[PDB]
C-alpha cells in the first residue's frame, strides 16, 4: 500500500493495491493423444483446436449433436463439448480479483487486512463476504458506525481490525 | 496472461494507473452520490404501530411486514419494474438498508412533519 | 452408357417464392438465448426460387449455373431424386464431383468423369439401372456414409464451395401440403464437410415412367441475417438485414 | 415505459460493458486478435509490432470507455445532486419553488 | 467511396457505431432540452383582444 | 499508408465528439438552470435572492 500510495504513511482507509489471479496448474489437451480431463480446477484446455484457460465444470445445456462449442452475448467461448466422451463442459473464468488493503493510519496501527473482491474464500480470520473475500478483520456480530467502507453493507474499523 | 504483451504495455507508462484512478474515483462517487440522497438522516425513525392518521392511509408507502425485504408495494413494484478483467463492484449501502432509509424518512415526515429535518 | 430420353414435353420452367426458407447453421457453436448477427452466404427471404417438376410427361433435367452457392430443395415422395453432379465443364477435361444416395448408402467421389447428356438412375418394377459415366481415370476423394434420405417428404440441402471446402446442409421435414412449399422456418443443420478443393460452376440433378416429384432451385447471396437461438440452442426464428426497411 | 430513466442508465452501462468486450475481437489491423496466436505463428521482431497494435488498439478502446464512464458519471453526478436537493427541500421541508 | 478504405476500417470494430450512438444520444438531449424549456404548458393562452 | 489516415481521422472524430459530450453536458446545465428560472421565475414569484 505504501508502494502504490508512493508515502511512508498512510492514511485510514481502504486502497485497493493489487489483482489476485489463480494461475494455471494443468494442462489438458483432448483431441478427438487425450490427457486425462481434469475438472474443477483451472487449468489450460485445448479442446480439438480452440485453446483458452479455465475452470471446466459440469453443465446442464443440452447441445444439439453437431454443435462443439458454446458462446455468450459477448462472444466468449463459456460451453465445449469434449470430443473422448460426449458430454457437456462450463468453462467458468478463472478467479481474477481486485486485491484492497483496510488499514488504519500508520500513526495508530500497522495491522491491515486483505479483501479479495468476487473472490470465493475457498480459492485463495477469514470472512465470506459478498463483496469478496475479507482475511485479517474479526466479524461481529455488533453494528457500528461506518468506519472503513468494505462494500455490501460491510465496514470495517480499528479497536486488532473487526468487520 | 501474456508476459511479453505486458512488457511492450510497460514501455507506455502510466496509462494504466490513470484508467484504474479514474474508474476508483467513479465507483467511490456512486457511494458518495447515494449517501448525499439518503442518508440525511441519522436518527432512524419508525411509525407507531397504531397507523391512526386521521383517515389517512399511508399501506402503499410504509414497508410490508409479509414481505421479507421489509419493502413498501410501491417500492416493491419498483424493484420488479426494473430489469476479461472486468469486476462488478456491490454497492457499499444495500437495497434492505436504502428501504430503511427511506423508512425512516417516511416516519419522520408522517409523524414529526418537517421538524425532523431542522433538529430534534 | 448414355440414353437420350426423346419422349419430353415442352414446358418453361415455373418460379415460385422462397418465403423464409434456406437458412442454415452459419458456425457449429452452440448458442443460447441470444441473437446473433452474422455475415455470409445466405438466401434472400421471399426470394424468386426455380420450380422444376417431374411429372406423367415432364423430365426436368436442364443445365443450371451453380455461381456461389445452391440452395435445393425437394418435394419428395416413393424416393426419385437420388443425388448430383458438380463440375465446371462435365467432362473428363476437369475434375467433377459425384454425390449419390442408392439403396444401400450414400457415396462421394471426385473424379473426371466423362459425364452422359442426360445421366440417371432406373428403377425396374429393385435398382437394376445406373448410365451417369463412362469412364472415371484420376480419382482423388472419396467418401462413403450412411443414406441422408400427395408429397409427404421435404428434403432441405444447401451447397457451398468456399476455400476448397464443399459444405453441404441438409434437414428433413415432415410435410402434408400437395403442391407447393410449406410456409415456415426451420433453419438447416450442417450435415458434412468435404475437403475436396476443385472449381464448380456448373451442377445437375439426378418405355420410362417418372415417378411424381418436385424440386426448387435458389441462388445465395452474401448478406447478413439477425438469428434467434432459444434456450435449447435451436434456431427458430430469423431476419434478412436487407429485405425491407423493418428487418433493417 | 414509467421508469425508462432507470431502465435508461442500465441499458447504457451495459451497452458501453458490451461493446468494450466486444472490442477485444478486433484485430486492429493485425492478422490477429488472439494474442497466441501471434505468438505462437510469428517470430518476435514482427510478433512484437503486432502486439503493439493490439495493445494500441485496445488502449484508445479502454481509454475511449473511461472517457465516457466520466461522462456519464457527471451527469449521474449532477442527477443525484438534484435529488439530494429535492430530498432536503420536498421532503424534509414544504417548498415554495413552483414546480 | 474508398472500398478499400472501408474494408481497412471495419478491422477496428464498433468505433462508428459509438460516435454514431453519441452524436444520436446529442442531437434527442437538444430536443429534450427545448421540450423542458419551453414546453411546460399544455395549454395554448391567448391575449384578449 | 490508408491505415495511417484512418488512425489520424479516427482520432480526430474521436476527440471532436469528446469536446461534443462535454459542451452537450455545459448545454445541458444550463437548459435545466433555464428551465428552473422557467419554472420559478415566469410561473411563479420566487424568494430567492438573485
Ligand atoms: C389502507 O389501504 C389498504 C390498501 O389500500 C387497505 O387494505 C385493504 O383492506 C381490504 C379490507 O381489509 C382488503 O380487501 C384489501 O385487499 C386491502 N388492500 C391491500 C392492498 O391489501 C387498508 O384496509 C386501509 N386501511 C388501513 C387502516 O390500513
Ligand atoms: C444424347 O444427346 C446428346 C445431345 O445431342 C448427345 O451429345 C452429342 O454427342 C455428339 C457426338 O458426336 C456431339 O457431336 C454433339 O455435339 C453432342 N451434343 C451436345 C449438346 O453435347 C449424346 O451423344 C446423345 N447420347 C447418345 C448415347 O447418343
Ligand atoms: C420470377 O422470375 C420470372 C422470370 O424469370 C418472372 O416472370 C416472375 O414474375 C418472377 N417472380 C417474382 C415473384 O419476382
Ligand atoms: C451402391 O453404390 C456402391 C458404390 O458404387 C456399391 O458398392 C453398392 O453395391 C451399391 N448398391 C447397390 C444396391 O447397387
Ligand atoms: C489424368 O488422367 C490422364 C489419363 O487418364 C493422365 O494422362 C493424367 O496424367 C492424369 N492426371 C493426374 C493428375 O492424375
Ligand atoms: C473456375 O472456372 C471458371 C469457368 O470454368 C473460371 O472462370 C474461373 O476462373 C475458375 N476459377 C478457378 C479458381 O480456377
Ligand atoms: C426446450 O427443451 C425443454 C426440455 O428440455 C422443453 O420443455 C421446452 O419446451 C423446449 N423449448 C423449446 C422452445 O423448444
Amino acid at each position: 500500500t505504501k508502494c502504490t500510495l508512493k508515502s511512508f504513511t498512510v492514511e485510514k482507509g481502504i486502497y485497493q493495491t493489487s489483482n489476485f489471479r489463480v494461475q494455471p496448474t494443468e494442462s489438458i489437451v483432448r483431441f478427438p493423444k487425450s490427457t486425462n480431463l481434469v475438472k474443477n480446477k483451472c487449468v489450460n484446455f485445448n479442446f480439438n483446436g480452440l485453446t483458452g484457460t479455465g475452470v471446466l465444470t459440469e453443465s446442464n445445456k443440452k447441445f444439439l449433436p453437431f454443435q462443439q462449442f458454446g458462446r455468450d452475448i459477448a462472444d466468449t467461448t463459456d460451453a465445449v463439448r469434449d470430443p473422448q466422451t460426449l458430454e457437456i463442459l462450463d468453462i467458468t473464468p478463472c478467479s481474477f480479483g481486485g486485491v484492497s488493503v483496510i488499514t488504519p493510519g500508520t500513526n495508530t496501527s500497522n495491522q491491515v487486512a486483505v479483501l479479495y473482491q468476487g473472490v470465493n474464500c475457498t480459492e485463495v480470520n477469514v470472512f465470506q463476504t459478498r463483496a469478496g473475500c475479507l482475511i485479517g478483520a474479526e466479524h461481529v456480530n455488533n453494528s457500528y458506525e461506518c468506519d472503513i467502507p468494505i462494500g455490501a453493507g460491510i465496514c470495517a474499523s480499528y479497536q486488532s481490525i473487526i468487520a | 496472461d501474456s508476459t511479453e504483451c505486458s512488457n511492450l504495455l510497460l514501455q507506455y507508462g502510466s496509462f494504466c494507473t490513470q484508467l484504474n484512478r479514474a474508474l476508483t474515483g467513479i465507483a467511490v462517487e456512486q457511494d458518495k452520490n447515494t449517501q448525499e440522497v439518503f442518508a440525511q438522516v441519522k436518527q432512524i425513525y419508525k411509525t407507531p404501530p397504531i397507523k391512526d392518521f386521521g383517515g389517512f392511509n399511508f399501506s402503499q408507502i410504509l414497508p410490508d411486514p409479509s414481505k421479507p425485504s421489509k419493502r413498501s408495494p410501491i417500492e416493491d413494484l419498483l424493484f420488479n419494474k426494473v430489469t476479461n478483467g472486468l469486476t462488478v463492484l456491490p454497492p457499499l449501502l444495500t437495497d434492505e438498508m436504502i428501504a430503511q432509509y427511506t423508512s425512516a424518512l417516511l416516519a419522520g415526515t408522517i409523524t414529526s412533519g418537517w421538524t425532523f429535518g431542522a433538529g430534534p | 452408357q448414355c440414353v437420350n430420353f426423346t419422349t419430353r414435353t415442352q414446358l418453361p420452367p415455373a418460379y415460385t417464392n422462397s418465403f423464409t426458407r434456406g437458412v442454415y447453421y452459419p458456425d457449429k457453436v452452440f448458442r443460447s438465448s441470444v441473437l446473433h448477427s452474422t455475415q455470409d452466404l445466405f438466401l434472400p427471404f421471399f426470394s424468386n426460387v426455380t420450380w422444376f417438376h417431374a411429372i406423367h410427361k415432364r423430365f426436368a433435367n436442364p443445365v443450371l449455373p451453380f455461381n456461389d452457392g445452391v440452395y435445393f430443395a425437394s418435394t419428395e415422395k416413393s424416393n426419385i431424386i437420388r443425388g448430383w453432379i458438380f463440375g465446371t465443364t462435365l467432362d473428363s477435361k476437369t475434375q467433377s464431383l459425384l454425390i449419390v444416395n442408392n439403396a444401400t448408402n450414400v457415396v462421394i467421389k471426385v473424379c473426371e468423369f466423362q459425364f452422359c447428356n442426360d445421366p440417371f438412375l432406373g428403377v425396374y418394377y429393385m435398382e437394376s439401372e445406373f448410365r451417369v459415366y463412362s469412364s472415371a481415370n484420376n480419382c482423388t476423394f472419396e467418401y462413403v456414409s450412411q443414406p441422408f434420405l400427395n408429397f409427404k417428404n421435404l428434403r432441405e440441402f444447401v451447397f457451398k464451395n468456399i476455400d476448397g471446402y464443399f459444405k453441404i446442409y441438409s434437414k428433413h421435414t415432415p410435410i402434408n401440403l400437395v403442391r407447393g412449399l410449406p410456409q415456415g422456418f426451420s433453419a438447416l443443420e450442417p450435415l458434412v464437410d468435404l475437403p475436396i478443393g476443385i472449381n464448380i460452376t456448373r451442377f445437375q440433378t439426378l418405355g420410362w415412367t417418372a415417378g411424381a416429384a418436385a424440386y426448387y432451385v435458389g441462388y445465395l447471396q452474401p448478406r447478413t441475417f439477425l438469428l434467434k437461438y432459444n434456450e435449447n440452442g435451436t434456431i427458430t426464428d430469423a431476419v434478412d438485414c436487407a429485405l425491407d426497411p423493418l428487418s433493417e | 415505459s414509467a421508469l425508462g430513466k432507470l431502465q435508461d442508465v442500465v441499458n447504457q452501462n451495459a451497452q458501453a460493458l458490451n461493446t468494450l468486450v466486444k472490442q477485444l475481437s478486433s484485430n486492429f489491423g493485425a492478422i490477429s486478435s488472439v494474442l497466441n496466436d501471434i505468438l505462437s505463428r510469428l517470430d518476435p521482431p514482427e510478433a512484437e509490432v503486432q502486439i503493439d497494435r493490439l495493445i494500441t488498439g485496445r488502449l484508445q478502446s479502454l481509454q475511449t470507455y473511461v472517457t465516457q464512464q466520466l461522462i456519464r458519471a457527471a451527469e449521474i453526478r449532477a442527477s443525484a445532486n438534484l435529488a439530494a436537493t429535492k430530498m432536503s427541500e420536498c421532503v424534509l421541508g414544504q417548498s415554495k419553488r413552483v414546480d
